[PDB]
């Protein structure tokens, strides 16, 4: 076996440049080497072997290059729809896959649109809480969205989940819920949604003033 | 042509053990050895052994001796792989590929067997409609949303107005709460103000029958 890092995971393309994927081994593997795409959807698509060798069908934007350990992967013209995860893969002694790079196209900062919800009153009488805060379309990715009940940062019961990138604006969106019980709700009024995202200096934060508005 | 058929979604409950199959239609099958690849949630690939059918002789990954077991039944050319003892870590998509030889035209996969491995049982998802309550709201658009609250398992698509409202839906990916699945959606129309098409999500839960249709 040989491990095999791979880097970076994440890349943030601009659709016309040129990315460049690093696979270094720990063992010298001898060229035997080979570099996959993987989209969401299908199974992995090969598109260089033994380092440099394109697949019939495979673009000659993809190139591939390297010796001993260190091999590079090179995507010259990044196209909308080379968007992608590489990984490498040695076999020179049975088969090691790199983590893999992720490629999401790099756009404009994009500040984020904050909505609180507050507890449905059918979740109220099935005995539960759940105040839902959703940041929709910003870029870049990262966003630290911090909960407070009444400016005390409650941090368990906290879910989050973002979307995908958008085909169609290349933003991300998130969610974030707080799971609480009837009770722990109905003993507070002021809850917070708090966004700390690049884009801002000062966060952005949103509270709904409990039922009677 | 050739095809490696893999064996439809298994659920199963931890600690037991599971047996996945490769159908391999469409070539000889000892002419290729077949290896198994685990795919990662969120992102990764890992390899986990290979079965050569010719000469028999099966390799694995250190780190997957004593999970899986691998095998083929040469007659029916069905090569198949078992997992032992599984924890909720080996929900994942797995896939078997015959071995590419020298440079031949295309690299063979087959489509993969999702295992998610869980105690738990069906269970219709419990919809709440999110609506902004009483922030002022004289302009800007209007954002509205669902929450599709625990459920089991996988496969809920929350339809925004019977379709009606595609313009610009956000469907965020669902998190395990609990033991079940909670996930939601968004929907922003055009300023302020929804109340006149009685908006409406609709979402459903296929391994149960439900169909919930939440309006107000
Ligand atoms: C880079 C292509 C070389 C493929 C390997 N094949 C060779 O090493 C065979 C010798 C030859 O080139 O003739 P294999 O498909 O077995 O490894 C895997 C294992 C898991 C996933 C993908 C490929």
């Amino acid at each position: 076996d040989i491990e095999l890092t791979q880097s970076p995971s994440s890349l943030s393309a601009s659709l016309g440049g040129k990315v460049t994927i690093t696979c270094k081994a720990s063992q010298d593997i001898k060229k035997y080497i080979g570099w996959y795409q993987h989209k969401p959807g299908k199974g992995p698509r090969l598109l260089i072997h033994y380092t440099s060798t394109l697949l019939p069908g495979i673009p000659s934007r993809f190139r591939g290059s390297g010796s001993g350990r260190d091999y590079s992967f090179s995507i010259s013209n990044l196209e909308g729809g080379d968007i992608a995860t590489y990984y490498c893969l040695q076999y020179y002694n049975l088969r090691t896959f790199g983590g893999g790079t992720k490629l999401e196209i790099k756009r404009a900062d994009a500040a984020p649109t904050v909505s609180i919800f507050p507890p449905s009153s059918e979740q109220l009488t099935s005995g539960g809480a759940s105040v839902v805060c959703f940041l929709n379309n910003f870029y870049p990715k990262d966003i630290n969205v911090k909960w407070k009940i009444d400016g005390s940062e409650r941090a368990q019961g906290v879910l989050n989940s973002w979307t995908d990138q958008d085909s169609k604006d290349s933003t991300y969106s998130m969610s974030s819920t707080l799971t609480l019980t009837k009770d722990e709700y109905e003993r507070h009024n002021s809850y917070t949604c708090e966004a700390t995202h690049k884009t801002s200096t000062s966060p952005i934060v949103k509270s709904f003033n409990r039922n009677e508005c | 042509e050739v095809q490696l058929q893999e064996s439809g979604t298994e659920l199963v409950k931890p600690g037991a053990s599971v047996k996945i199959s490769c159908k391999a239609s469409g070539y000889i099958s000892t002419d290729h050895a077949i290896h198994w690849v685990k795919q990662r949630p969120e992102q990764g690939l890992e390899w986990i052994g290979y079965i050569s059918p010719g000469n028999g002789d099966i390799k694995y990954n250190e780190k997957f001796k004593v999970k899986a077991t691998l095998t083929a039944d040469q007659s029916s050319s069905t090569a198949y792989m078992q997992l032992n003892s599984l924890t909720s870590e080996d929900s994942a998509v797995y896939f078997c590929k015959r071995s590419y030889y020298g440079s031949s035209y295309v690299d063979y996969w087959g489509q993969g067997t999702t295992l998610t491995v869980s105690s738990a049982k069906t269970t219709p998802p419990s919809v709440y409609p999110l609506a902004p309550g009483c922030g002022d709201t004289t302009g800007s658009s209007v954002t509205l949303g669902c929450l599709v609250k625990g459920y089991f398992p996988e496969s809920v698509t929350v339809t925004w107005n019977s379709g009606g409202l595609s313009s610009s839906v956000h469907t965020f990916p669902a998190l395990l709460q609990s033991g079940l699945y909670t996930m939601s959606s968004s929907v922003t129309v055009p300023g302020g103000g929804w109340p006149s098409a009685t908006v409406t999500c609709s979402v459903a839960h296929p391994a149960s029958s439900t169909t919930v249709d939440k309006k107000l």
